[PDB]
């Protein structure tokens, strides 16, 4: 149970940083697209409304 | 890129010459089997009129804690509860839509009537001056 | 307007509670679950092999493609800005 | 769960190595003796092409269980696609009635503007009517 | 994210419903207006056949991750159907290990009566030569 | 009926040209590109020999029951945990039969070492019986 978990928790934590910095990337990556999907569905609003 | 039926990012893209609209093969099969037409525009569609697209094989990275317990105990709960809360909030949005539509029809009734009356009163005083 | 899922999700959402989850392979019958933790952390070191095979490589592979998919929506917003503002430019005169 | 010639339920479904199509023992062996080929598309074939015997082996067949491995995952995918399908037809009305409230709001604002102008005109008009 | 004709990034993409292979406008428009077909397969199409890239729906769009219960089911099925072959990887080695074990047991039981007879004959013939 | 690869019912079966072997598409492609060798018959492999196999009737999903998902979740958990020990079973007993095979060959290497000694002693006894 722990003989391999102590490696599967360890080599996972080898990536808890290098993947973790990219984990701050893909979070704010699509997050700003929530304004791009708002200002799209807001650019879906202003087109025919005027 | 995305699908217009499930709002999904497909691994199985297929678009039809009956409605050129990137749709998720799952919901497109389900729909065209339900009623043999497009869902979005509804030009009559048979399931073999479409054509698949060859995809760039897009992949999302297996996160560091991906296993039986991570993808079973934790993971499914976020997805299912967030489908529940999202669809509930969306129906709530439709309720708000019906309320604002009723208020707007009220405001339009007001505008039309008050305009019908004032357009008269103006030229009424004007005709009295032109007397 | 969906399947019996409609009333199922009505119960599950109004009720609010979360379905009792997969808390079986974790704890440790229990000897099966312990041997399962063994083979499963073996598969975890396998998926760790298959993750460190890339490391930063297939990470940047997704990063660049992500930006090259991002830019298009804002090109569309540029289109919408131009259209609406030229409409107003007609309306003025 | 039918033959590839005669449509009967095969006791040893036959599998040929060109366009493999689950057949029946006697039907496929007869179609061989009649002409050394399969029923599908008239290609070449031999007598050895069929590996008749069922594939029961260390694969450990379970008479398809109700709640074990694959059914929950497949059903989950099918029902999640349906959840998203219906939430789509709801967001439809979301955006549509958005457009409706947009047009109605522009209408009501610029329409009260019509009165903002009409009132000035009529108020000056009756004043002149008294004056001159 | 990529383009199949010019290798340049499509800043205005349109995939036609003919042989859909995500295509850029500033190439594919004159492509269809020059030769009225798709590039790869060459089935006939034009401008009205080539269609813009558009927003999914008024439903909430979202980044692709292994979170979504469909992606979760895909990854769980990957792990499962891989362990399915992993089981064969060991059943096959068992098929050879157990047959070699039974075969070495046959050669062992063939040397067993050999050693029993050699050992009994040692005593017999030694006693007989010592009985003189 | 039975895939000789995964033990599942494959909806994407594929047959080889050098072997009569209808296999699962997942493992077939995975092994084919991983190594130029066949699964069972060890027939040197090329992928384009594949025969896309289908029985257009045979797909039979389960209508298990109306049972709540509060069944199916722990069901999938427990089934995975069981198959984990069932997959450790096939490798541990195989390593044990291999160890026993080498062990039996070792006693075989000792017995055919003692038989020459016993035959020597027998031949010498009979050579004494000559005089």
């Amino acid at each position: 149970m722990t003989t391999e978990a102590k490696r599967a928790a360890k080599m996972e934590k080898k990536m808890k940083i290098l993947l973790g910095g990219y984990q701050s990337r893909a979070m704010g990556l699509m997050k700003q697209l929530n304004d791009l999907w708002d200002q799209i569905e807001q650019a879906h609003l202003e087109l025919r409304t005027f | 890129l995305i699908c217009s039926i499930s709002n999904e990012v497909p691994e199985h893209p297929c678009v039809s010459p009956v409605s050129n609209h990137v749709y998720e093969r799952r919901l497109i099969e389900k729909y065209i089997a339900e009623n043999g037409t497009d869902p979005i525009n509804n030009q009559p569609l048979s399931e073999e009129q479409l054509i698949d697209i060859k995809v760039a094989h897009p992949i999302r990275p297996k996160p560091p804690s991906a296993t039986s317990i991570p993808a079973i105990l934790k993971a499914l709960q976020d997805e299912w509860d967030a489908v529940m809360l999202h669809s509930f909030t969306l129906r709530q949005q439709l309720q708000t839509t019906r309320q604002e539509l009723s208020h707007a029809l009220y405001q339009h009734d007001a505008a039309c009537r008050v305009i019908a009356r004032l357009t008269k009163e103006v030229t009424a005083a004007r005709e009295a001056l032109a007397t | 307007t969906d399947i019996m899922r409609n009333e199922f999700e009505r119960l599950a959402a109004r009720q609010p509670i979360e379905l009792l989850s997969m808390k079986r392979y974790e704890l440790p019958e229990c000897v099966n679950n312990s041997m399962a933790q063994l083979e499963h952390q073996a598969v975890r070191i396998e998926n760790l092999e298959l993750m460190s095979q890339h490391g930063c490589n297939a990470w940047k592979v997704y990063n660049e493609n992500l930006v090259h998919m991002i830019e298009h929506a804002q090109k569309e917003l540029q289109k919408l800005r131009k259209h609406i503002q030229d409409l107003n430019w007609q309306r003025k005169n």
